[PDB]
RNA sequence: UGCCUGGCGGCCGUAGCGCGGUGGUCCCACCUGACCCCAUGCCGAACUCAGAAGUGAAACGCCGUAGCGCCGAUGGUAGUGUGGGGUCUCCCCAUGCGAGAGUAGGGAACUGCCAGGCAA
RNA sequence: GCUCAACGGAUAAAAGGUACUCCGGGGAUAACAGGCUGAUACCGCCCAAGAGUUCAUAUCGACGGCGGUGUUUGGCACCU
RNA sequence: UCCUCCUAAAGAGUAACGGAGGAGCACGAAGGUUGGCUAAUCCUGGUCGGACAUCAGGAGGUUAGUGCAAUGGCAUAAGCC
RNA sequence: GUGAAGAGGGAAACAACCCAGACCGCCAGCUAAGGUCCCAAAGUCAUGGUUAAGUGGGAAACGAUGUGGGAAGGCCCAGAC
């Protein structure tokens, strides 16, 4: 089962960890609907940058 | 207390010997009787043990607590040790000054064949 | 000396402050071979209760889910400067 | 004027006066002056507020001082440039977090214990309140 | 001022941590006193430096009568 | 099989103290002698040797007792990563991590491997 | 075999004056004034131990507290 | 120039004309190693002998000691013969 | 983290704050932070409150029967203020 993630904020004034985490999720620009395989890890990544992403 | 002073006097040898990981021959002396036991490098399990408290050795001797009795144990332990397969060991004097009974025990252990 | 009290479900820093900023405050009941019981209760009652010296000595019967549990106040946390309670430890 | 009789070090860092106080309960005496506010009390302020209580309640009653300075405050002389060393210790302060009981009274009426603490509170910088020795 | 002097920093601390694979000779801890002690297959030089005496994984233990920290190696 | 006591480790204070009671057939300790082996920077108190008259007094074990020490939740509290907000030398929400202290209490440890004696 | 201690040591070997001065630069850095700050300064106010023939507040106020101004002595070195 | 502590935000490192102290040697035994030891401060009692020499005991448990500053260490002692 | 070396929108104007990273064109649409009576794009939107001070739209200790919202206490038709 896959989960659709969407970037909902800019990655400008953000920590290197958070800039990395979006590269790990595969989100490039704001409003980028990327779907990933649901695991304990990806939910951790989404948890790490929850403020700037939205799950479907 | 005397005992406690003898334990900490021995400890340095023991702790140095367990670090090397060698099979030690502990020798506990007493006013009446002299004990000896070969203990495995791990420290827990005993491989060979003999003393003048054992009737097999006590029946033979005149008195259990002297140089000639210590030699009889020192022979006995080393006589068993070779049957078990043991040969290279160390000698833990165990806080007793290497001089009399323990020296007799050690010399008897050497002369019996236990190469250490 | 009888107070109605609800059972807690969320418990931590976040819940307890939400609770404590809603005219209520957390307490706990424990004692005997039974398990402890986390107990949410109203502030404005228990604030008026403690003015009497009997409260910190006599036996109180706390009403939870119908069941009335007999206890004594073993420990209590005052708010640092404001005159108000933060938490009560009820021994059984 | 209260001050430590000898100390390990003459000068101390500035630090930060954060968190809540620890001497919150009215321990010894019946009544007490609790600090609502946050700040720092100089050695002079404490003595000034002590004199204002002591003289209000007369010879009768007993007073405790729960706060003690033990924190030296340095100050640089007038018309001196920055650097060239840490300044010289002028006065001593006690850091006061919210909740700290400053003073405690005993052996006086409740109505006349309050009137004394108002006069003390008037000397102090920190916003204060009256507290009674409750049970538990 | 009266003071304003200081020594160069000595880079002391646990170099290789627990569970880390090390080669024979690898320094595990640089420190002053024996804050950590030498256990199995670990040496203790003149500087009280704990170093690996055999190739293996580092293991920190808290064992003894006085409850001291020991560093051992297990292959 | 249990009851004992030694030696030797594991565990390091739930394992240590104080307190009270006890053990001596062996075992162990004091003990008995010092021509000797060897010993004191004087002294057989040590260390050592030879022994077995006494003893369990002290030691050591061992069982008891919470007077201490120690162990110690739950709930709360304090901190605090991340993101936001304030009245911004301080704090507060949201979300995660979450003590220290102190309670309720637990607590007179638990076991390995030989080795000897004792009711079976 | 070097307090080559200005201790990565310019030479084996070296101190001053310049208002008679000069050149290259700098608002990277001072003096003037501006700015930021307000310790100090001045101006208020809060508490009332004291004055009063007695009787805090006619009038002044100890000990302590809190502000305002930019306003002296300053601090900073942002403009030149 | 060098060493120690903090500042230093629990890896390392980390500045100021920040806060406190040291070093520019010593040692043929104060090194090696085998064998032994165990400390301050008391309280008692004791010829001069006092507030304090030496002895005897107890209570203490490293409160000492470590050639020299500080920090980390040291009973298996790295302390003392 | 940003500027430096980053334009654009907001913060009246405002390198460093908030939003967001400009390849070029378009008289298309959705949004962010900010906003939506007129200057000036968009609610004189709806609902339930609170402020009478132009508060909002600078400032503290202290000072006040200004004015809401609670929770207790007084103590009385034998009529309490
Ligand atoms: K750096
Ligand atoms: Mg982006
Ligand atoms: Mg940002
Ligand atoms: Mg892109
Ligand atoms: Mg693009
Ligand atoms: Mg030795
Ligand atoms: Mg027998
Ligand atoms: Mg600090
Ligand atoms: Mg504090
Ligand atoms: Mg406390
Ligand atoms: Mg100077
Ligand atoms: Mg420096
Ligand atoms: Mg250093
Ligand atoms: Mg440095
Ligand atoms: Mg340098
Ligand atoms: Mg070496
Ligand atoms: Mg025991
Ligand atoms: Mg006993
Ligand atoms: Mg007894
Ligand atoms: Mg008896
Ligand atoms: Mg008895
Ligand atoms: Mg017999
Ligand atoms: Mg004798
Ligand atoms: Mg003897
Ligand atoms: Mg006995
Ligand atoms: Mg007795
Ligand atoms: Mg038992
Ligand atoms: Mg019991
Ligand atoms: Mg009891
Ligand atoms: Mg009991
Ligand atoms: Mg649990
Ligand atoms: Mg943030
Ligand atoms: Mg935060
Ligand atoms: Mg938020
Ligand atoms: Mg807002
Ligand atoms: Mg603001
Ligand atoms: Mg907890
Ligand atoms: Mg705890
Ligand atoms: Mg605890
Ligand atoms: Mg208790
Ligand atoms: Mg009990
Ligand atoms: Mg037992
Ligand atoms: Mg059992
Ligand atoms: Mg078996
Ligand atoms: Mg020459
Ligand atoms: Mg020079
Ligand atoms: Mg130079
Ligand atoms: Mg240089
Ligand atoms: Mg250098
Ligand atoms: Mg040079
Ligand atoms: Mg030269
Ligand atoms: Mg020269
Ligand atoms: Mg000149
Ligand atoms: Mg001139
Ligand atoms: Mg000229
Ligand atoms: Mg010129
Ligand atoms: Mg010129
Ligand atoms: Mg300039
Ligand atoms: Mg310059
Ligand atoms: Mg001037
Ligand atoms: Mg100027
Ligand atoms: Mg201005
Ligand atoms: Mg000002
Ligand atoms: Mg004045
Ligand atoms: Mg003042
Ligand atoms: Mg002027
Ligand atoms: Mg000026
Ligand atoms: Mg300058
Ligand atoms: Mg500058
Ligand atoms: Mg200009
Ligand atoms: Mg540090
Ligand atoms: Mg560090
Ligand atoms: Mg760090
Ligand atoms: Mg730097
Ligand atoms: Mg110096
Ligand atoms: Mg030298
Ligand atoms: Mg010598
Ligand atoms: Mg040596
Ligand atoms: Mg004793
Ligand atoms: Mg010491
Ligand atoms: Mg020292
Ligand atoms: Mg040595
Ligand atoms: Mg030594
Ligand atoms: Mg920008
Ligand atoms: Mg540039
Ligand atoms: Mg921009
Ligand atoms: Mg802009
Ligand atoms: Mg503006
Ligand atoms: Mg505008
Ligand atoms: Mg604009
Ligand atoms: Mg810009
Ligand atoms: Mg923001
Ligand atoms: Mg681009
Ligand atoms: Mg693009
Ligand atoms: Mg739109
Ligand atoms: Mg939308
Ligand atoms: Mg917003
Ligand atoms: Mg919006
Ligand atoms: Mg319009
Ligand atoms: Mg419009
Ligand atoms: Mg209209
Ligand atoms: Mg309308
Ligand atoms: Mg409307
Ligand atoms: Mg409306
Ligand atoms: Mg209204
Ligand atoms: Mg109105
Ligand atoms: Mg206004
Ligand atoms: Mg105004
Ligand atoms: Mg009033
Ligand atoms: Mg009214
Ligand atoms: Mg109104
Ligand atoms: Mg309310």
């Amino acid at each position: 089962k896959t989960i659709k993630i969407t970037q909902t904020r800019s990655a400008i004034g953000r920590l290197p960890k958070h800039k990395a985490t979006l590269l790990g999720l595969g989100l490039r620009r704001i409003g980028h609907t990327v779907e990933r395989e649901d695991t304990p890890a990806i939910r951790g990544m989404i948890n790490a940058v929850s403020f700037m992403v939205k799950v479907e | 207390d005397k005992k406690s002073a003898r334990i900490r006097r021995a400890t340095r040898a023991r702790r140095k010997l367990q670090e090397l990981g060698a099979t030690r021959l502990v020798v506990h002396r007493t006013p009446r009787h002299i004990y000896a036991q070969v203990i495995a490098p791990n420290g827990s399990e005993v491989l060979v043990a003999a003393s003048t408290v054992e009737k097999a050795i006590a029946e033979q001797l005149k008195y259990t607590g002297n140089k000639d009795a210590a030699a009889a144990v020192g022979k006995a332990v080393a006589e068993r040790a070779l049957e078990k397969g043991i040969k290279d060991v160390s000698f833990d004097r165990s806080g007793f000054q290497y001089h009399g009974r323990v020296q007799a025990l050690a010399d008897a252990a050497r002369e019996a064949g236990l190469q250490f | 000396f009888t107070i109605n009290a609800e059972v807690r479900k969320e418990q931590g820093k976040g819940a307890s402050r939400r609770l404590r900023a809603a005219n209520k405050f957390p307490a706990i009941i424990y004692g005997g071979k039974e398990a402890p019981l986390a107990i949410e209760l109203d502030h404005d009652k228990v604030m008026n209760m403690q003015a009497k010296a009997e409260f910190y000595s006599e036996v109180l019967t706390i009403v939870v889910d119908g069941k009335e549990i007999k206890v004594k106040a073993q420990d209590v946390q005052r708010h640092p400067y404001k005159p108000k309670l933060q938490h009560i430890d009820f021994v059984r | 004027m209260l001050q430590p009789k000898r100390t390990k070090f003459r000068k101390m860092h500035k630090g930060r006066n954060r968190g809540l106080a620890q001497g919150t309960d009215v321990s010894f005496g019946s009544f007490g002056l609790k600090a609502v506010g946050r700040g720092r009390l100089t050695a002079r302020q404490i003595e000034a507020a002590r004199r204002a209580m002591t003289r209000a309640v007369k010879r009768q009653g007993k007073i405790w001082i729960r706060v003690f300075p033990d924190k030296p405050i340095t100050e640089k002389p007038l018309a001196v440039r920055m650097g060239k060393g840490k300044g010289n210790v002028e006065y001593w302060v006690a850091l006061i977090q919210p909740g700290k009981v400053l003073y405690e009274m005993d052996g006086v009426p409740e109505e006349l214990a309050r009137e004394a603490f108002k006069l003390a509170a008037a000397k102090l910088p920190i916003k204060t309140t009256f507290v009674t020795k409750t049970v538990m | 001022t009266r003071n304003g002097r200081d020594s160069e920093a000595k880079r002391l601390g646990v170099k290789r941590f627990g569970g880390e694979s090390v080669l024979a000779g690898s320094i595990i801890v640089r420190q002053r006193g024996t804050k950590f002690h030498a256990g199995a297959n670990v040496g203790c030089g003149r500087d009280h430096t704990l170093f690996a005496k055999a190739d293996g994984k580092v293991k920190f233990e808290v064992k003894g009568p006085k409850n001291r920290k020991f560093i051992s190696i297990e292959a």
